[PDB]
């Protein structure tokens, strides 16, 4: 398969390892109780949590003392020294004599900054916050609650790709340093997924039609039916409906959840991810 | 628990050295 390489970014189950949607792919301890915890290796481009039908709210700080939780978001509350919300240019400043952070990109720079802060008083606990980076403004928020859905038929809340969230990362404590080369970021314009099969590349045999007005709601559906950790048996370890060929003439969202092997040359598609941005796109066909 | 609820935290020290606490307010 001379795709293999290329195609090495598309196998989410390897690349990510954890649920997209709900990223709960991890268990850590705090002072004797156990917890479970982002630990997706990929940046989940665009995702942002919806609270009660609010956009503008998540980022907001948590509920401090005597307020209720729905008084107040999900990020860190004011710290002295003041470490959440961060600009990119405050954690350079903040680990500048650690030359192992200080130069790390922006998205990793800002999981660490969440992962150094240890809410047990023992230095062996596992347990690192997620975050969100803020592409538009290039600031850090740490997210002091890790839940990511909270639904059914009070303190409601669900995950989803919404136009507002669009400059938005989410991170978890895992995200790797070398996300740019190895995750997924931009859908692949001329392009649609297929698998390998006697030197050629043949269409996914079976997919699930969604219909969708643009590429935005393609990969809105395709991160809503995508790899969910929310109720170890409720571990996903990245496996789900994580991939769709948008077809932008029929507008059509073929949603399918076995790895692609390979990429057809098609002019009449652009190729998604859960994990990829809702907008950007690419137009060199390898 | 099994929704990620997460624990109740007012100070954190810091992992990578120098090791200094932070804390809320």
């Amino acid at each position: 398969n001379p795709w293999t390489e290329y195609m090495a970014k598309y196998d989410i189950e390897e690349v990510h390892g954890s649920g997209i949607r709900v990223d709960l792919g991890e268990d850590a301890e705090v002072a004797g109780t156990q917890y479970r915890l982002p630990s997706g290796k990929c940046p989940v481009f665009g995702k942002g949590i919806i609270i009660e039908n609010s956009k503008t709210t998540f980022l907001k700080p948590v509920a401090t003392g005597n307020q209720d939780l729905k008084d107040g978001g999900f990020a860190f509350p004011p710290t002295e020294p003041l470490i959440s919300p961060m600009t990119l240019n405050g954690m350079r400043d903040f680990y500048k004599n650690n030359e192992y952070v200080k130069n790390l990109d922006e998205l990793t720079l800002c999981s660490r900054h969440a992962g150094n802060m240890n809410p047990d008083k023992d230095e062996n606990s596992n347990y690192k916050y997620p975050a969100v980076y803020d592409d538009k403004d290039k600031k850090c928020h740490i997210l002091y609650i890790a839940a990511q859905e909270n639904n059914g038929p009070m303190f409601c809340f669900r995950p989803a790709k919404d136009k507002s969230f669009q400059n938005y990362v989410y991170l978890s404590k895992n995200v790797v340093d070398n996300w740019e080369k190895v995750c997924p970021r931009k859908n692949l314009e001329n392009a649609k997924f297929g698998l390998w099969v006697d030197g050629n590349c043949e269409d996914i045999p079976h997919v699930n039609e969604f219909s969708a007005n643009d590429l935005f709601e393609c990969n809105k559906l395709v991160f809503e039916l995508s790899a969910s950790d929310q109720p170890d048996r409720y571990k996903s370890h990245g496996k789900g409906y994580n991939w769709g060929n948008y077809n932008r003439k029929t507008h059509k969202c073929e949603i399918f959840n076995v790895k692609p092997t390979c990429l057809i040359n098609d002019k009449s598609y652009i190729a998604t991810t859960a994990l990829s941005h809702p907008i950007e796109v690419e137009n060199n066909f390898p | 628990k099994d929704i990620g609820a997460g624990p109740v935290a007012s100070c954190f020290t810091t992992r990578m050295s120098p090791p200094q606490q932070i804390c809320l307010n």
